């Protein structure tokens, strides 16, 4: 209600660092700007785009206060799980703040553009918009992006009380943090935990999409 | 086998 504990201060600035470390590639960047305009090209550059977001993931993801005292197979279970959830909340970031306002435009049309059919590109872009709305912190998207992961719900784990162990902090400073910096809206946490909802529609038009040039077997053997 | 995600797990 007043300030975070040097505890909840320490947990939060592990989150913030390996969150931070986290950069688009010029090399990706160069192909969104000059690669040509055709359903071949732009499903191969979102292709990219997908594979480089799993090696941000893993990378974060590791450095997450207590994630390396898991059981092996329940860390691949987490990332298995929060994949698809963790890539949607990663892309919303970028294109509402990362990305420049004409290179997020050429972006938007190579997604649009890419053979994907629109009852995923509408839910897509809206959740995007969505997310814009509430104007999230770096602090607010870190946090969200641990608790989708560090979610002990997941299907495949057999220990689910020591991931209970460490997502229940990261709710606690999350809502501290929305009492601290809005304290004149009480819904602003509700408002964090609807976006946690919507992410998760996001695991069945992704699973839906990938039943139909573009067989990618990388990415398929991780996703499902 | 998730081989990838093993890789990049227990990786450097
Ligand atoms: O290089 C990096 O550092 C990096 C980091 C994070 C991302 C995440 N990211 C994405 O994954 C997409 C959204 C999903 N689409 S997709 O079309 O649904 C699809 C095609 C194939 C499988 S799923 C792909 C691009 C995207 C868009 C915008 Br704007 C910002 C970030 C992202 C990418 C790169």
């Amino acid at each position: 209600h007043m300030e975070l504990t040097p505890d909840q201060q320490t947990l939060l600035h592990f989150i913030m660092d390996s969150y931070n470390k986290q950069r688009m590639p010029q090399e990706i960047t160069n192909k969104i700007l000059k690669e040509a305009f055709s359903a071949e090209e732009n499903f191969l550059i979102l292709t990219e785009m997908a594979t480089n977001h799993v090696q941000v993931l893993v990378e974060f993801t590791k450095k997450l206060p207590g994630f390396q005292t898991l059981d092996h197979e329940d860390q691949i279970a987490l990332l298995k799980g929060s994949a698809v959830e963790a890539m949607f909340l990663r892309s919303a970031e970028i294109f509402n703040k990362k990305l420049p306002s004409g290179h997020s435009d050429l972006l938007e049309a190579r997604i649009r553009n890419s053979g994907i059919s629109d009852e995923y590109i509408t839910p897509m872009f809206s959740f995007y918009k969505s997310i814009g709305e509430l104007k999230m912190t770096q602090e607010e998207y870190a946090l969200l992006t641990a608790i989708v992961i560090l979610s002990p719900d997941r299907q495949y784990i057999k220990d689910r009380e020591a991931v209970e162990k460490l997502q229940e902090p990261l709710l606690d400073v999350l809502q501290k943090l929305c009492k601290i910096h809005q304290p004149e809206n009480p819904q602003h946490f509700a408002c964090l935990l609807g976006r946690l909802t919507e992410l998760r529609t996001f695991n069945h038009h992704h699973a839906e999409m990938l039943m139909s040039h573009k067989f990618t077997p990388l990415l398929c053997e991780i996703w499902d | 086998e998730n081989a990838l995600l093993r890789y990049l797990l227990d990786k450097d």
